[PDB]
C-alpha cells in the first residue's frame, strides 16, 4: 500500500546524521 | 522633524528613483524566481495521483450533523430548535436527488443490491471520464427515505447519517467471515462494510438506545460497488454511499453518550483521534 | 537647594590660610601650644560630625530589577504571554491538547522575558554593584594636642581648629594649618597628583592654597619631619571630602551600544503593532469574531519578535568581552568593551599613570659626552659604554655617597621595581649603580666610613671619606655631591680616563652648557666628585672629626654630571606612537608643574619633536609674548593659571586649533571639565588616571581607566576599567579590540534578522490568502532562540578583514551600529528570498500531498475547523482534523528546516561584509561548527521520537530538505557578485545603497 512509510528508517538515519556533523564539529573546535 | 528636507523628501529623496527603482528590479526577480520554482514543482505533480496519502490510513466515520461539539440538543416543539441540524442535512443532501442526476453520459445505474468492486481499468487518463455509480433516496428508509413520513428530519425521534470518508483508490476491505467479534451483524458479511453504535466504550454504561439501520437493500454498512474512489478530476458529481442510524427509544431530558465503530482490516482505530475508525455523538431530546 | 551645593564643588575651593597666627588662634578659639579642652572638643565634635566622610550614599536595593523585565521589548512579549494564558483560558470550553501547547507558550515567552532580563540586569548590574568597589584600609589613629597634653585618639573623635602634630609615617588625619614645621615634607601624590614629596612650613607662601605650603590635606601621608597644624576643615568638608563626592553623584553617561538597542526595541515594535493591527482590522473585515480575531494579533505581534536575536547579541559581546580579558583589559560591564575603538581623543595624567612616580638616572656626563642610560622598568633599552676610568670613579662616588640601603625581601624583585628607602635621588642613584657597575652590598661595605655630611643648610653638598684599598695608592678617599654652580665655584682639577687635569675655561662652558642643556630638558642635574688626600699630611691612622675642614675643599677633581627624572612606563611611548597612527586625538592632564610636564610630554610622544610653543617661539624671536600670532604654534601649553579665568568657546577654540595639547597644574575639579569640553565637540573620551585627582575625570569620561596597584581608591572607584598590571601597552589592544567588536556585530544582527522575514510572511499571507498556516509559533521559536543560537555567537569570533588600525576611529552620528542599509539588506532583499525559499517549501508540501496551490485560498476557514472531519482538497479526499492538522505541522517543521539551510547561505555571507567568501575563507572553527550543530539539531528535532507529540513536529520525508538549496545558492551568489561590484566600484551606486 501506497499508505505505510518508512518513518522509523530515515529517523535512525537523521541521527546518525545528528551524531555525525556534531562530533566533527567536537573535532572542528579542538584544533590541538 | 526630518520629514521635511530643503528640496528633499525624507530619506535622501533626491536618490529617491534609485533605492525604488531598484526595489522594483530586484523584487519582481525575486517573484519571478520564486514562480518559476513553484511552476516546475507543479508540473512534477503527478496530474491524476497525489504522490503521498500514508496520512489517511485509517479513514473516518463522520456525521451529517456536523455539531459544535458532536452534540444534537434540540427542542422537538420548536421548529427553529432544529433548524441548524436540518438545514445541514438538507443541504448535505442537496446533491443527491434523482433529477439532478439526469443525465447518463457521466451517470450509470448499478446493481440495487450490494456488489462486488467496480474496477474501470487503471487510474490513469488513457480511459474516458469514467461513470458514478448513483444512489436513490429511497436506500435510506424514513429518514430522508423520499418525501413519506419524513417531513421534521428526527422532529419525532433523532436519526443521523453516518459517512465515510472519501479515500482515493481505497478498496475497503471488510472483516472475513471468521469475525473478531463484531457484535449483532446479519450473515452479509461478503459486499458490504459494517457499523454498529454503543452508549458507552468498554466498561458499564448508561445504555438507552434503540436503533433502526437503513440501508441499500437493507444492510448495515457500505456497500462495496462504489469503491474504489478515481478522485475529483475523473469522477466529478461523485457520490458515495451514505448510511443512516435512528434512535427511537430515547430518553429525552436526559443526554448519553453513543460510539459507532466501523470493521474490517483496512479500518483502524486510533486512541488520540476518536474520529478515525469509529465515531462519537453526544445527544439530549430536551422538551 | 542641593543643586545649588552641587554648583559649588565644581567650582575651585578657597580659604583663608593667609593670616597672623594670632588672627588664626582670635577666628578659631584655640591656643596654639596648649590646643583647646576636651571639653570644647567633647561639645565640637558632636557640633557637626565627627571627622569622617560619609559613608557612599549608593546603597541600592534590587527591585530595579523590574525594569529589565520592562522596557519595550519585553512588554510585546509580556503581552505575548499574557494573550496565550487567555487563549488557553479560553480553550477551556471543551476538552482541550494544550496541555502540551498554548498553555506551555505563554511561559515560554514568560521565559525568554525572564531570562533574557535576568541576564541584562545582571551586566548592567555589574556597572552599579561591581564598578563601585575599592576598599582595604587601616584606620589611623591621629595625634592630637588637648590642654597640652599629647594624647593619640582614633581618627573619628577629632575635630575642627585644635592642634594636631604629625611626624614621619602618619595619615595626615584631616585639612591642617600648618603653625609650626621642621624639615617636614608630605605626599600629596594622591590628592593633587604631585611626584616629587613637598615640603612644608608655616608661613604663607602660594595663594591657590593647593600649592601653598601652610596647609596639608587628608589621605597624604608625612613623608619625613615633624610638624604641627591647626584643623580648618573636617570629615566630608575637606577638600578630598568635596571630591569622592563630586566622583560620587554625577552620570556615568550612555555607552556607545544600549542606544541603538533601545531604538531597536522601537522598529520591531512598530512594525509588530503596524501589523497588529491593519491585521487585527482585516480578521475582523472578514470573518474571525472579536475572539480568534485577536488571537491572531498574538499569533503575530508574538511571531514577529527575534526571540533568541538578544542571547546572540549578548554573546556577541561576551566573544568580544573575552577577547578583551585576553588583552588583560578587564570591563566591569561588558559594554564599555567597545567603547575604545570608537574613541577619538584620550585623556591622561602624567603621575602614577604615564609613569611609575620612581626617580631614575636618565642622563650622564663624563669624558665631555653626553651618555643616555637606560630608562624602561623592564630593561629593553640601550646600556651605556661602561669601560672607562671616569664612569668606575664616578660610579664608586655614587654608590658609596648616599644614606639609601634595599630593604629586606628586596632580591627576586626587577632591580628597578623594588622597594628601597630613602631619598628619591639617592634611591634614583643607588638604583643604577646596582644595575650598571655590579652590586653594591660588597661595594659599600669595601669601604669604611669616617665621617660624612648630610645634606647641609648653607650651600649644597653631601661628602664622606673613606680608606685605599688599593694596592697602586694608599691615600685616603674623598667624595662628595652637590649642585653644579656651587661644586663648580670649590673645584678644578678634572679627571680623563684615569688621568687628572685643570678647569679650562673652554670646557668650563661646555660644562656650563651641557648643565643647562641637560637641566632645560626637565632632568633634574647633581655634580659629582673626589679627590685623594694627601697622606703625608694626614697618615693612615688618623680619624679626622666633625668640627673643622680637616681636608681641602677646593682643587677638588671633578668627575661628572648624572641627570634624573621621573620616568615613564617601559609600554608607554610606543602605545602613544600608535594612538596617533590610528588618529586619536591624544591630550595630557596633569596637576604636576609646566617644566616636568613640558619634558615627559615631549618624550612620550603627545608633542612632537619641533613643534613650538606659544612661548617657544617668543622666546626663539627674543619677543615679548605678547606679540605672536597664536596660529602658527601647532601646540600650546596652558597654565591651569589661565585656566580659571576661560569660557566655554575659548577652550573651544583650543581644542580646535591646537594638535598637541597638555595642560598643567589643574585641580581634579578642573580635569572633569576639561573632558566636559573635549565632549562639547561631541567625540568620545578615555581617561585614564593614578591617585584621586581622576575620579571626576574618569567619572564623566565614557570610559574612565584606573591603575590596578599605583591606584588610589576613589578614582579607581570611578573608572570603568582596569589595567591590573599597570601594563599601559593594554590600551593599545583595546582600541583595536572595541573597532572589531563593532564590525563583527553587524554581521551578528543581519543575521537574526534576515530571518524575521520568512518567520513573519508566513503568517502574514496567512491572512491575506486565508491558506492554512504554513509556520508555527514553536517553530519561530527555535529559530530566533533554537538553532540560531549557536551560528549568530560564531559569528562574532569573526577576524578583521583587512588592517584595522589603518582606519580612523569612528564618527558616533555617521558611522552607525544599525544604519538604513543593513535594514535595506536583511529585511528588505536577503529575508525576502528568505520567504520565498520557505514558502517554496510550504508549497510543495501541501500540493504532493493532495492541495493544490491554487486550491488553498480561502481554506484555512474550513480549516482551522475542530469538527469539520470532510474536507475537500483538488483530489477530492475527505480529510478528518487531526489528520489535516498533522500536514499543518508537517508544513510547519520543513519550513523549519528549509531556514536553517538559507541560515546557512546568509551565515556565510554576513561572514563578511566586503571581501568575497573565498578570500576570508571558512578559517572559522567555531561557524563550521556552527554550522554543523545547527543543521544536526534540526535534524535531531524532526525525526527524534515523540517529536509530534511534545513539540506538535514531526519526521521530514526527505525530498522535502532540498527545497531552500537553489534559495540558499542564489542567496550566496547575490551577495557575493554583491561583495565583489562593491570590491571593483568603490565609487558609488553599489557600495552606496546596500553596505551596512
Ligand atoms: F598626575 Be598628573 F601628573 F596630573
Ligand atoms: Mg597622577
Amino acid at each position: 500500500d501506497p499508505f505505510y512509510y518508512d518513518y522509523e528508517t530515515v529517523r535512525n538515519g537523521g541521527l546518525i546524521f545528528a551524531a555525525l556533523a556534531f562530533i566533527v564539529g567536537l573535532i572542528i573546535i579542538l584544533s590541538k | 522633524w526630518n520629514s521635511e528636507k530643503k528640496e528633499f523628501l525624507g530619506r535622501t529623496g533626491g536618490s529617491w528613483f534609485k533605492i525604488l527603482l531598484f526595489y522594483v528590479i530586484f523584487y519582481g526577480c525575486l517573484a519571478g524566481i520564486f514562480i518559476g520554482t513553484i511552476q516546475v514543482m507543479l508540473l512534477t505533480i503527478s496530474e491524476f495521483k497525489p504522490t503521498y496519502q500514508d496520512r489517511v490510513a485509517p479513514p473516518g466515520l463522520t456525521q451529517i450533523p456536523q455539531s459544535q461539539k458532536t452534540e444534537i440538543s434540540f427542542r422537538p416543539n420548536d421548529p427553529q430548535s432544529y433548524e441548524s441540524y436540518v438545514v445541514s442535512i438538507v443541504r448535505f443532501l442537496e446533491k443527491y436527488k434523482d433529477l439532478a442526476q439526469k443525465d447518463d453520459m457521466i451517470f450509470e445505474d448499478c446493481g440495487n443490491v450490494p456488489s462486488e468492486l467496480k474496477e474501470r481499468g487503471e487510474y490513469n487518463n488513457e480511459r474516458g471520464e469514467r461513470k458514478v455509480c448513483r444512489f436513490r433516496l429511497e436506500w435510506l428508509g424514513n429518514c430522508s427515505g423520499l418525501n413519506d413520513e419524513t417531513y421534521g428530519y428526527k422532529d419525532g425521534k433523532p436519526c443521523v447519517i453516518i459517512k465515510l470518508n472519501r479515500v482515493l483508490g481505497f478498496k475497503p476491505k471488510p472483516p472475513k467471515n471468521e469475525s473478531l467479534e463484531t457484535y449483532p451483524v446479519m450473515k452479509y458479511n461478503p459486499y458490504v462494510l459494517p457499523v454498529h453504535c454503543t452508549g458507552k466504550r468498554d466498561e458499564d454504561k448508561e445504555k438507552v438506545g434503540t436503533m433502526e439501520y437503513f440501508g441499500l437493500g437493507g444492510y448495515p454498512g457500505f456497500p462495496l460497488q462504489y469503491y474504489p474512489y478515481y478522485g475529483k478530476l475523473l469522477q466529478p458529481k461523485y457520490l458515495q454511499p451514505l448510511m443512516a442510524v435512528q434512535f427511537t427509544n430515547l430518553t429525552m431530558d436526559t443526554e448519553i453518550r453513543i460510539e459507532c465503530k466501523a470493521y474490517g482490516e483496512n479500518i483502524g482505530y486510533s486512541e488520540k483521534d476518536r474520529f478515525q475508525g469509529r465515531f462519537d455523538v453526544k445527544i439530549e431530546v430536551k422538551s | 537647594k542641593e543643586r545649588d551645593m552641587d554648583e559649588l564643588k565644581k567650582e575651585v575651593s578657597m580659604d583663608d590660610h593667609k593670616l597672623s597666627l594670632d588672627e588664626l588662634h582670635r577666628k578659631y578659639g584655640t591656643d596654639l601650644s596648649r590646643g583647646l579642652t576636651p571639653a570644647r572638643a567633647a561639645e565640637i565634635l558632636a557640633r557637626d560630625g565627627p571627622n569622617a566622610l560619609t559613608p557612599p550614599p549608593t546603597t541600592p536595593e534590587w527591585v530595579k530589577f523590574c525594569r529589565q523585565l520592562f522596557g519595550g521589548f519585553s512588554m510585546l512579549l509580556w503581552i505575548g504571554a499574557i494573550l496565550c494564558f487567555l487563549a488557553y483560558g479560553i480553550q477551556a470550553a471543551t476538552e482541550e491538547e494544550p496541555q502540551n501547547d498554548n498553555l506551555y507558550l505563554g511561559v515560554v515567552l514568560s521565559a525568554v522575558v525572564i531570562i533574557t532580563g535576568c541576564f541584562s540586569y545582571y551586566q548592567e548590574a555589574k556597572s552599579s554593584k561591581i564598578m563601585e568597589s575599592f576598599k582595604n584600609m587601616v584606620p589611623q589613629q591621629a595625634l592630637v594636642i588637648r590642654n597640652g597634653e599629647k594624647m593619640s585618639i582614633n581618627a573619628e573623635e577629632v575635630v575642627v581648629g585644635d592642634l594636631v602634630e604629625v611626624k614621619g609615617g602618619d595619615r595626615i588625619p584631616a585639612d591642617l594649618r600648618i603653625i609650626s614645621a621642621n624639615g617636614c615634607k608630605v605626599d600629596n601624590s594622591s590628592l593633587t597628583g604631585e611626584s616629587e614629596p613637598q615640603t612644608r612650613s608655616p608661613d604663607f607662601t602660594n595663594e591657590n592654597p593647593l600649592e601653598t605650603r601652610n596647609i596639608a590635606f587628608f589621605s597624604t601621608n608625612c613623608v619625613e619631619g615633624t610638624a604641627r597644624g591647626i584643623v580648618v576643615y573636617t570629615g566630608d568638608r575637606t577638600v578630598m571630602g568635596r571630591i569622592a563626592t563630586l566622583a560620587s553623584g554625577l552620570e556615568g553617561g550612555q555607552t556607545p551600544i544600549a542606544a541603538e538597542i533601545e531604538h531597536f526595541i522601537h522598529i520591531i515594535t512598530g512594525v509588530a503593532v503596524f501589523l497588529g493591527v491593519s491585521f487585527f482590522i482585516l480578521s475582523l473585515i472578514l470573518e474571525y469574531t472579536w475572539l480568534e480575531a485577536v488571537i491572531f494579533l498574538i499569533g503575530i505581534i508574538v511571531a514577529n519578535v527575534p526571540e533568541g536575536l538578544l542571547a546572540t547579541v549578548t554573546v556577541c559581546l561576551t566573544l568580544t568581552a573575552k577577547r578583551m580579558a585576553r588583552k588583560n583589559c578587564l570591563v566591569k560591564n561588558l559594554e564599555a568593551v567597545e567603547t575604545l575603538g570608537s574613541t577619538s581623543t584620550i585623556c591622561s595624567d602624567k603621575t602614577g599613570t604615564l609613569t611609575q612616580n620612581r626617580m631614575t638616572v636618565a642622563h650622564m656626563w663624563s669624558d665631555n659626552q653626553i651618555h643616555e642610560a637606560d630608562t624602561t622598568e623592564n630593561q629593553s633599552g640601550v646600556s651605556f659604554d661602561k669601560t672607562s676610568a671616569t664612569w668606575l670613579a664616578l660610579s664608586r662616588i655614587a654608590g658609596l655617597c648616599n644614606r639609601a640601603v634595599f630593604q629586606a625581601n628586596q632580591e627576586n624583585l626587577p632591580i628597578l621595581k623594588r622597594a628601597v628607602a630613602g631619598d628619591a635621588s639617592e634611591s634614583a642613584l643607588l638604583k643604577c649603580i646596582e644595575l650598571c657597575c655590579g652590586s653594591v652590598k660588597e661595594m659599600r661595605e669595601r669601604y669604611t666610613k669616617i665621617v660624612e655630611i648630610p645634606f647641609n643648610s648653607t650651600n649644597k653638598y653631601q661628602l664622606s671619606i673613606h680608606k685605599n684599598p688599593n694596592t697602586a695608592e694608599p691615600r685616603h678617599l674623598l667624595v662628595m655631591k652637590g649642585a653644579p654652580e656651587r661644586i663648580l665655584d670649590r673645584c678644578s682639577s678634572i679627571l680623563i680616563h684615569g688621568k687628572e687635569q685643570p678647569l679650562d675655561e673652554e670646557l668650563k662652558d661646555a660644562f656650563q652648557n651641557a648643565y643647562l642643556e641637560l637641566g632645560g630638558l626637565g632632568e633634574r642635574v647633581l655634580g659629582f666628585c673626589h679627590l685623594f688626600l694627601p697622606d703625608e699630611q694626614f697618615p693612615e691612622g688618623f680619624q679626622f672629626d666633625t668640627d673643622d675642614v680637616n681636608f681641602p675643599l677646593d682643587n677638588l677633581c671633578f668627575v661628572g654630571l648624572i641627570s634624573m627624572i621621573d620616568p615613564p612606563r617601559a609600554a608607554v611611548p610606543d602605545a602613544v606612537g600608535k594612538c596617533r597612527s590610528a588618529g586619536i586625538k591624544v591630550i595630557m592632564v596633569t596637576g604636576d608643574h609646566p617644566i616636568t610636564a613640558k619634558a615627559i610630554a615631549k618624550g612620550v610622544g603627545i608633542i612632537s619633536e619641533g613643534n613650538e610653543t606659544v612661548e617657544d617661539i617668543a622666546a626663539r624671536l627674543n619677543i615679548p609674548v605678547s606679540q605672536v600670532n597664536p596660529r602658527d604654534a601647532k601646540a600650546c601649553v596652558v597654565h591651569g593659571s589661565d585656566l580659571k579665568d576661560m569660557t566655554s568657546e575659548q577652550l573651544d577654540d583650543i581644542l580646535k586649533y591646537h594638535t598637541e595639547i597638555v595642560f598643567a597644574r589643574t585641580s581634579p575639579q578642573q580635569k572633569l571639565i576639561i573632558v566636559e569640553g573635549c565632549q562639547r565637540q561631541g567625540a568620545i573620551v578615555a581617561v585614564t588616571g593614578d591617585g584621586v585627582n581622576d575620579s571626576p575625570a574618569s567619572k564623566k569620561a565614557d570610559i574612565g581607566v584606573a591603575m590596578g596597584i599605583a591606584g588610589s581608591d576613589v578614582s579607581k572607584q570611578a573608572a570603568d576599567m582596569i589595567l591590573l598590571d599597570d601594563n599601559f601597552a593594554s590600551i593599545v589592544t583595546g582600541v583595536e579590540e572595541g573597532r572589531l567588536i563593532f564590525d563583527n556585530l553587524k554581521k551578528s544582527i543581519a543575521y537574526t534578522l534576515t530571518s524575521n522575514i520568512p518567520e513573519i510572511t508566513p503568517f502574514l499571507i496567512f491572512i491575506i490568502a486565508n491558506i492554512p498556516l504554513p509556520l508555527g509559533t514553536v517553530t519561530i521559536l527555535c529559530i530566533d532562540l533554537g538553532t540560531d543560537m549557536v551560528p549568530a555567537i560564531s559569528l562574532a569570533y569573526e577576524q578583521a578583514e583587512s588592517d584595522i588600525m589603518k582606519r580612523q576611529p569612528r564618527n558616533p552620528k555617521t558611522d552607525k551600529l544599525v544604519n538604513e542599509q543593513l535594514i535595506s539588506m536583511a529585511y528588505g532583499q536577503i529575508g525576502m528570498i528568505q520567504a520565498l525559499g520557505g514558502f517554496f517549501t510550504y508549497f510543495v508540501i501541501l500540493a504532493e500531498n493532495g492541495f493544490l496551490p491554487i486550491h488553498l485560498l480561502g481554506l484555512r476557514v474550513n480549516w482551522d475547523d475542530r469538527w469539520i472531519n470532510d474536507v475537500e482538497d483538488s483530489y477530492g479526499q475527505q480529510w478528518t482534523y487531526e489528520q489535516r492538522k498533522i500536514v499543518e505541522f508537517t508544513c510547519h517543521t520543513p519550513f523549519f528546516v528549509t531556514i536553517v539551510v538559507v541560515q546557512w547561505a546568509d551565515l556565510v555571507i554576513c561572514k563578511t561584509r566586503r571581501n568575497s567568501v573565498f578570500q576570508q575563507g571558512m578559517k572559522n572553527k567555531i561557524l563550521i561548527f556552527g554550522l554543523f550543530e545547527e543543521t544536526a539539531l534540526a535534524a535531531f528535532l524532526s525525526y527524534c521520537p515523540g517529536m509530534g507529540v511534545a513539540l506538535r513536529m514531526y519526521p521530514l520525508k526527505p525530498t522535502w530538505w532540498f527545497c531552500a538549496f537553489p534559495y540558499s545558492l542564489l542567496i550566496f551568489v547575490y551577495d557575493e557578485v554583491r561583495k565583489l561590484i562593491i570590491r571593483r566600484r568603490p565609487g558609488g551606486w553599489v557600495e552606496k545603497e546596500t553596505y551596512y
